[PDB]
């Protein structure tokens, strides 16, 4: 006889070592991109 | 006298680590820092320091180990059953293993005191250790 | 060395006998072998 | 004062050979506090006899009983 | 011209490049594509275009497609219940009618000044006192302090588990101390008749029934009550005696019996944790506190959810019941206290308290009197007093260094007693 | 999310959790930040700590329970996290991190905000 | 969003803001730790304000803020100021 | 009694300031009945840091030795907060020499240039040990 009634109811971050990476191995692209579109 | 009456009853009040150290050691710590608790105070560096007898000019002291702090750990068995080469690691790396150990032994309610970290804990030391004296293999010309 | 930090510490204050001293021990290296030195003088040393 | 009380101490503690563990967490560091201000009092007694060996032999113990 | 765009489009600069013009420039849209495909919605600095290569990056290096592709129930049980059930109507039922009939007869007398006098007596009083002592206890805050019935003496419980009883009047040191097999207690009440019994509700799950011994501190286990998961926030007395309401987390409330240490009833229906557990004076209903900030009233008789209260924003913490039986107070992290007159039931609703800051966590009512005075204490470091009807906040009272976590009153009103943060009991005139 | 550990409180929700690791990292950058269970521990026992986070999904568990204890004595406000590899990240290690220490420094320039956090923070207490 | 309301010109009064939490941090700080209630102006002649001082009830939160905007009024009476708060039913929130 | 709280006071108090020169004095009091003797060094160079340091931790520190041991360490400490002087360090000075003899007399000139019985407290404060 008991009722059991009902209930009633980002980010993230990186390392300094992970910057130099991305740093690098985007500016890597961009300047061959430059070389090859220069030969 | 108090050193001796805790390695008798100390299995009960510190089960993981007088399993990863033994008994005879671990009475001699917890005797030291005068507790459980007062001894997972402590950080995981400072423990290697307890039984190093006194630093002194003349007492000329360089281990071909590399240790620095010969303490009651120094002496037990998972040190010293290892070639020489590997103990500057293996304190480091059992000193930490000693302190969590105790940081679960003033968790553990009196009434039921349980092991099964430390025999994890035995697995990953004695296996990495065995990786530490395990060499390279060779490499081709 | 044992004779010697006193002996040295009669002619010179015990800092610079203690430093003589325990440069003696260092660690000694000749390729894949080593040893720490104990009991010899290392003469390879400017005041030995 | 002293002996009297660490015989009583001794004693209890061969009686009954849980309840004492917090009395030996609070007794830990004041006999480790004593000792040493007996071994420094002890120092203070040779700094006109033998002055170097409180460098020469750390321990209380064995200073007390080289003392001896 | 094949060998021209060929090598220009095998590089990977322009092979991203080509992607980038592609993907649809919003924030919310690229953060959307970002967060179905479970990378990280955002990085630590950023503007949107960096944030949109990003999603050509990721985009490239997986080989993923384009975002194209990319995108109530009645359970019957315990017969033996429904006899206590049967019980609590008829004494309910009794006590409610003799209640009520009272405030009839209050009704009847008036003569508006002597009321208005004794009102404004006792808000003199009150904004009169200051704290006699302090003391200690332990090395842990102080969570619960709770007065016999006779107010002779006090019982304080802290996070570490241990409790002790003191003298109320002098607060010297003790009659003895306990370190129970619990580690965080809650709270704590006295039997409403004997004094020789306690009871603590701790973080365990495990509830104890203490005897106090006379003037003995060979205090006594009477037995041990379980059935709770998480810990237990709140527990209190029946006000008829024989039954125990317990609140704890599992948002689950029970209604115990004292002598057989049985569950009879576990209630159900809170979203989150049950803070806080409170009886009518009559023990008719009983209020429950959550962290769902969701006051749920209850007819323990029948079993059913009478009527449910939200003023809160934030959880509740104290739940408060008026020893007049029509009205109701709860406080909460939000620092209001909701005053609920059942009776009125239409328009007047709520009137709630702009208490304390900095949350709110002891609410009181005065014992004896029917009711006037609030006692509220927060974390505000400061304990309030309110008058029954203008709520109007009349004295504030400042002794506490840290912050309190709990208080009770004397039945007549001549001491406050409070623990906190401080460790110090601190009593109040 | 997993069952929450019952031994874990308070978690601190996201909410307050993004302004939690937010101040982790802007802590780590001006070098106010220790990490580590047992570079917290001497952080407690120094007593330069402002607050002590914690990863609440820690397997085990029991192995970080003794810092509540310590916090309690200190008097030092304590939450915890719901992961340890965010609280790994904010703090600029690439590797899981299951405590961290905010030190203190009353001339520093994110003083502020670490009030602010703690005011929150001593509300979960109770 | 709140309000802000006093007892004619030379009468006390309650200010009310609501809002996001970092705004309500910067506007206490505005009035409190900047602004001087004590200091002396001379308005147009001189004024003394010494005994003048501001106070902080509570802080907290709300279900909603029946505030549309911020306004600032003047009230002969203590009652059409509760009246004035009873529009958005926030009549408790004056401590007289 | 129970210093345990007088710990927990201190570092409530010593938050706010938190730099006063006194609530080091205390702290630093704190640790020689106190049992630990694994920070007393740390918060010596904390209370140092922390303070600017100041005469009065610097005293506080030499009759922290002097109190326990080593007579001769607490005469650098001592001494070393003499040159920042303002009678609270001469006492403990007389006392350190008291121990190790035979340099009193020429120090009383400086307590003269320093400055009635000053004079006849020192000979007051001598008889305490």
């Amino acid at each position: 006889v008991a009722h059991p009634l009902p209930e009633k109811i980002i980010k993230a971050y990186l390392t300094q070592h992970e910057r130099k990476r991305l740093r690098r191995n985007r500016r890597k692209m961009a300047r061959e991109a430059r070389e090859i579109k220069i030969k | 006298d108090i050193g001796q009456y805790i390695a008798s009853k100390i299995s009960i009040i510190a089960p993981n680590v007088c399993f990863l150290v033994g008994p005879e050691i671990a009475a001699q710590l917890i005797a030291h820092a005068g507790g459980v608790l007062e001894f997972s105070r402590i950080p995981s560096c400072n423990i290697a320091s307890i039984g190093k007898n006194k630093h002194l000019s003349h007492e000329l002291h360089t281990l071909e180990s590399g240790v620095r702090q010969e303490g009651y750990l120094f002496a037990s068995d998972m040190i010293q059953k290892f070639p020489v080469s590997v103990h500057k690691q293996m304190l480091r790396m059992l000193c930490a293993k000693v302190s969590l150990a105790a940081r679960v032994d003033a968790g553990q309610k009196n009434g039921d005191r349980n092991t099964v970290l430390a025999h994890k804990w035995k697995a990953e030391l004695s296996k990495k250790a065995r990786k530490l004296s395990e060499a390279p293999s060779i490499s081709e010309t | 060395f044992t004779l010697l930090n006193r002996l040295l510490r009669l002619i010179v204050d015990p800092n610079i006998a203690d430093y003589i001293t325990a440069k003696n021990n260092v660690v000694i290296n000749f390729k894949d072998m080593s040893h720490v030195n104990k009991y010899g003088l290392i003469r390879g040393l400017k005041f030995a | 004062q002293i002996l009297p009380k660490i015989v009583d101490l001794k004693r209890i503690l061969q009686q009954q050979e849980i309840k004492l563990l917090p009395f030996f967490n609070e007794i830990i560091p004041l006999i480790k506090s004593n000792i040493k201000l007996m071994h420094n009092f002890l120092i203070s007694l040779y700094s006109r006899r033998f002055p170097e060996l409180s460098s020469l032999i750390p321990s209380p113990l064995q200073y007390s009983k080289v003392i001896s | 011209n094949e060998s021209t765009a060929d090598i220009l489009k095998q590089l990977p600069h322009e092979r991203l490049q080509a992607v980038l013009e592609k993907i649809p420039e919003e924030d919310l849209e690229v953060r959307r594509l970002l967060s179905i495909l479970k990378k990280p919605e955002v990085v630590e600095n950023e503007d949107v275009q960096q944030r949109r290569i990003r999603l050509a990056e990721i985009l490239m290096v997986d080989e993923i497609d384009l975002e194209n592709i990319n995108n109530d129930f009645f359970t019957p049980a315990t017969s033996e219940l429904i006899f206590a059930r049967r019980f609590l109507i008829n004494y309910s039922l009794e006590r409610s009618r003799k209640r009520l009939q009272k405030e009839m007869e209050r009704h009847q007398k008036f003569n508006t000044r002597q009321e208005l006098l004794s009102r404004r007596t006792e808000l003199q009083r009150m904004a009169n006192l200051e704290l006699a002592g302090s003391q200690l206890v332990s090395t842990k805050p102080i969570s619960a302090v709770s007065l016999s019935t006779d107010d002779m003496v006090v019982a304080t419980g802290s996070w570490a588990g241990d409790l002790q009883v003191l003298n109320s009047q002098t607060l010297q040191p003790l009659t003895q101390k306990l370190d129970s097999h619990v580690g965080k207690i809650g709270a704590i009440d006295w039997h409403p008749d004997s004094n020789n019994q306690m009871i603590s509700c701790a973080e365990d799950g495990l509830i104890k029934n203490f005897q106090y011994s006379n003037e003995e501190g060979g205090l006594r286990l009477l037995g041990d009550l379980v059935g709770h998961e998480r810990r237990i926030s709140d527990v209190k007395y029946h006000p008829s005696g024989k039954f125990i309401g317990s609140a704890s987390h599992d948002m689950t409330w029970r209604l115990w019996d004292a002598s057989t240490h049985q569950e009879l009833l576990l209630q159900e229906g809170h979203d989150k944790g049950v803070f806080s557990l409170s009886f009518q004076c009559d023990g008719s209903l009983v209020c429950s506190g959550g962290m769902d900030s969701l006051s749920m009233l209850w007819d323990i008789r029948s079993g059913s959810k009478v009527m449910t209260l939200a003023g809160h924003s934030k959880p509740i913490y104290t739940v408060a019941w008026s020893p007049n039986g029509y009205q109701v107070a709860t406080g909460g992290g939000d620092g209001i206290i909701n005053v609920w007159d059942i009776r009125k039931r239409d328009e007047g609703q709520l009137n709630q308290i702009l208490a304390h800051r900095n949350i709110v966590t002891q609410v009181r009512f005065s014992k004896e009197d029917g009711g006037k005075k609030l006692v509220s204490c927060g974390y505000d470091n400061l304990i309030n007093v309110y008058s029954s009807d203008t709520w109007l906040k009349m004295g504030s009272l400042a002794g506490h260094t840290d912050k309190i976590i709990s208080l009770d009153i004397s039945n007549n009103s001549h001491f406050l007693v409070s623990g906190g943060w401080d460790r110090s009991i601190k009593l109040w005139n | 999310m997993s069952a929450p550990n019952p031994k874990a409180f308070p978690l601190a929700d996201a909410a307050l959790t993004q302004q939690i690791l937010d101040v982790v990292q802007q802590a780590a950058n001006l070098r106010q930040l220790k990490k580590g269970a047992n570079e917290a521990t001497k952080t407690l026992n120094r007593g330069i700590s402002e607050f002590i986070i914690m990863a609440a999904d820690c397997e085990p568990i029991e192995i970080l329970l003794h810092l509540p204890l310590l916090c309690e004595d200190k008097n030092v406000p304590y939450v915890f996290v719901p992961s340890r590899v965010a609280l790994g990240r904010a703090c600029g290690v690439s590797r899981p991190v299951i405590a961290a220490s905010i030190t203190t420094n009353d001339a520093s320039a994110i003083k502020t905000q670490i009030y602010a956090v703690k005011d929150k923070i001593e509300t979960l207490l109770i | 969003k709140g309000l802000c309301l006093r007892i004619r010109d030379d009468g006390p009064g309650i200010i009310i803001v609501v809002g996001n939490e970092k705004s309500c941090k910067f506007y206490e700080n505005l009035v409190m730790k900047r602004i001087k209630w004590n200091e002396d102006f001379e308005l147009h002649i001189k004024m003394d304000m010494h005994n003048n001082s501001i106070s902080k009830t509570w802080e907290g939160y709300l279900q909603d803020c029946k505030f549309k905007g911020w306004f600032m009024k003047v009230c002969n009476d203590q009652d059409s100021l509760l009246r004035t708060l009873g529009q958005f039913d926030s009549e408790h929130f004056y401590s007289p | 009694g129970n210093l345990d709280q007088a710990e927990l006071l201190v570092t409530q108090a010593l938050q706010k300031f938190p730099s006063n020169a006194l609530l080091w004095v205390e702290q630093i009091k704190l640790f020689k009945h106190g049992n630990k003797s694994s920070l007393k060094k740390t918060i010596f160079q904390d209370a140092l840091r922390r303070t600017q340091n100041d005469h009065r931790v610097l005293l506080e520190i030499g009759v922290s030795f002097y109190a326990e041991a080593q007579y001769e360490t607490s005469l650098k400490w001592l001494e070393r907060a003499l040159k920042k002087c303002y009678g609270d360090t001469w006492v403990w000075l007389f006392r350190t020499y008291a121990r190790l003899g035979k340099d009193t007399v020429d120090l009383y000139n400086m307590f003269d240039q320093c400055e009635c019985t000053p004079r006849e407290i020192l000979l007051r404060l001598m008889n305490d040990k």
